[PDB]
């Protein structure tokens, strides 16, 4: 049966961000996929597993916009200013696309330093529960490049997530509880 | 259970798997009638007798498989228990005894079409 | 092949879990094979069942809060803690799917025995043996034991070696 | 395969017969082979013994008087009657000589099952099920039972197949 | 003679539906392919028949829309308002088109679960007539994904389906009578 391979069974396709602004003004999301509950129960079956994101964002506004969308990983500084010496910075991916144009897409490889994402981890870094510092992979920083039309806007942007090549390890039982909140597994 | 609420069709066969629990001295019979969807499930013992059933004899065997027959879900069964003796435990021991059931399907378990769960909110 | 402290199993007990890095490493030393073997001892009757499980990566939860668990309550050590709600197992994944894992059951009609062996699962080839527990132990009695009359001690007894630890 | 109602045997009982081509008619029926499964279960503290029998064309006889036996106490039919008076088997023949016919001895110290396969025995190669008692099927508890206690059920089952009815 | 075959006589690309809305909101219009008595009297003429359905949405408007167009397959629950959390579901097929590009296309491939669609269903579902509950597809709900100009806007859908790698089975005679509903087959 080709239908429920591991490689077909996680490769949804499905919203993970979904943050407008209005004319801070740039948006910022970090990459952690524990943004839905949809997608965060089927990662919860299994314990180690391999993949890349395959980024795409789809922007529509209420106009010839021109946006810039900067991947930066782990380890390197985030912006926190619009116009910050950080986004001229060209030791990181960015992408520029207009409004007009169909959406951009872009695919972020396997970047933890060890054979897979822990998504369980029993341990402590330093010294936090469940915090795994090696699982992090980054976090993609979208802002606007114009000066600003004074007019009404409402920009908002759509974040889209394809885990494929995906490897799986060790099966669990699945969650029956409701979550208390995103940085651990409390009830 | 928790696979198979992903997918929209499911088709075949399961086996169950019971276990008892009590003490070594403790013995007695029970049998497991099975119902097709076609036929009311047996509330009687005498008219169970009619359909697919097993003595099953905790003492002898401590387990038993029961293998269950194959149909697709497309839009019902059922698998009940009697006691058939009275159940006789010594003086030391105590008198409740306790069962668990297993499950698992075989291997022409098959999946088609996938959907979202209803199962959590 | 060290032995632990011996627990004593009584109608009202509800569980038991050891981390099996850290319980083991308050016992003189500083690609480790673990091997497992747990053996409780009862006449002919008594009665009641366990289950005998060894979860990987196993990370509890907090009942009922938003407070992670803290360092004492994680790495108790060598005592070994005991479960809140055993039918959920701390992070509300269900006991009746926990089969999943490698298990064997201890039925006290038929035997009284089990063995697991366990192989070392980490996705790094090097491990910090002080900040973190790489499998849990876990037994857990699904059905209570009885007598005519009141519960026995029937003692268990975990016995853990490993091997290739450095 | 054909089970009964399983049957209570305690100090008071005194025995049980079946006719078995009439008390195995009301079941889902209109060169029969049969065959008969006998199993009772006890402990190891239980004691006694019995006498699982099968008489063929056993004519019976009513006590103390002149009046042919009837329909009614004749074919009581799946439930089984009991005898009144064990020791002499309803007719006059000792139950001391009873081992001519097939026969095997539960004696609940070393087993308790017994088995007797049963042929076609008739003078006519056709026979009448409704109007005809071919063989009678009877137990006999010779030791009655005892504990330091009252009696005990250990319950008795008969489980009885047929081959080639028709 | 290649004009007379089946799969070139019933692949006519009709339209099926057509109905606006004006700045409830959404559009939602059942598969059932009994809208128009021209292609459903083509449909009368066999018994049993296989296909999939190749849509192509047609969008003009009375500017830079974008639309969405989520296919909802049978068993899968249906969203009732526009900005519900069934449309960022991932497990059903969605497609993100503007107004000035080509319009859009998606085919949809046999999903019954038996070896054909069944026409005619001389049976009854539990206990109605002429209802078989293998028989249908689905439902496709089409929303737009703006926030709404306060201005004049009539926006008008076309849906069109051509019925390709049709396989047919047992011939029957032709409806003379017209239609009274498109429920049964009244007169």
């Amino acid at each position: 049966v080709s239908e429920t391979l591991v490689e077909n069974f996680l490769s949804r396709a499905a919203l993970v961000s979904k943050r407008s602004f209005e004319y801070k003004n740039f948006f910022k999301w970090t990459i952690n996929t524990r943004s839905f509950v949809q997608l965060r129960r089927k990662l919860e079956l299994f314990t180690y597993l391999r993949f890349d994101a395959e980024i795409t964002i789809l922007t529509t506004v209420a106009p010839d916009l021109t946006l810039q969308a900067m991947f930066v990983p782990t380890g390197a500084l985030t912006p926190e200013k619009q116009d910050s010496f950080h986004w001229q910075s060209g030791s990181n991916a960015s992408v520029f696309f207009k409004i007009s144009d169909p959406p951009a897409r872009i695919t972020i490889p396997f970047m933890c330093i060890n054979s897979a994402y822990s998504v369980f981890y029993d341990g402590f870094a330093g010294f936090l529960y469940g915090i795994n510092p090696a699982d992090t992979i980054g976090n993609l920083c979208v802002r606007i490049v114009n000066e600003h039309q004074p007019v009404g806007f409402t920009v908002t942007v759509r974040v889209y997530m394809k885990p494929k090549h995906i490897k799986a390890w060790a099966p669990r039982p699945p969650r029956t509880l409701p979550y208390m909140s995103i940085a651990n597994a409390n009830y | 259970g928790n696979i198979s609420r992903y997918y929209t069709h499911w088709s075949g066969s399961l086996e169950m798997t019971f276990m008892f629990c009590g003490s070594f001295m403790a013995t007695g019979k029970l049998i497991l009638c099975y119902t097709p969807p076609g036929g009311s499930c047996p509330t009687t013992r005498e008219t169970a007798m009619l359909g697919t059933h097993i003595v099953w004899d905790f003492g002898l065997q401590s387990s038993v498989t029961l293998i269950i027959p194959w149909i697709s879900g497309s839009h019902v069964g059922y698998v009940t228990c009697f006691m058939q003796t009275n159940l006789i435990v010594p003086s030391e021991s105590s008198d409740t005894c306790s069962l668990i059931g297993f499950i698992a399907a075989k291997d022409d378990f098959s999946l088609r079409l996938m959907r979202d769960s209803p199962d959590i909110g | 092949f060290y032995t632990l402290k011996s627990v004593k199993w009584e109608t009202g007990s509800t569980g038991w879990w050891w981390k099996l890095p850290d319980a083991l490493n308050n016992i003189g030393m500083f690609r480790s094979g673990f091997l497992i073997h747990v053996q409780c001892n009862a006449t002919k009757f008594h009665q009641g069942a366990l289950l005998v499980v060894a979860i990987p990566e196993h990370q509890r939860g907090a009942h009922n809060t938003n407070t992670s668990p803290g360092f004492d309550d994680i790495m108790k050590g060598e005592e070994g803690g005991t479960f809140n709600h055993p039918y959920v197992l701390d992070d509300g994944t269900s006991l009746a799917c926990a089969t999943i894992f490698p298990h064997q059951w201890i039925n006290l009609r038929t035997n009284n025995s089990a063995t697991i062996v366990l192989p070392w699962m980490n996705a790094a080839p090097m491990d910090f043996p002080l900040r973190h527990n790489q499998w849990t132990l876990a037994i857990i009695p699904v059905v209570p034991l009885g007598t005519r009359t009141t519960s026995s001690m029937v003692p268990i007894t975990v016995s853990i070696a490993p091997m290739c630890c450095e």
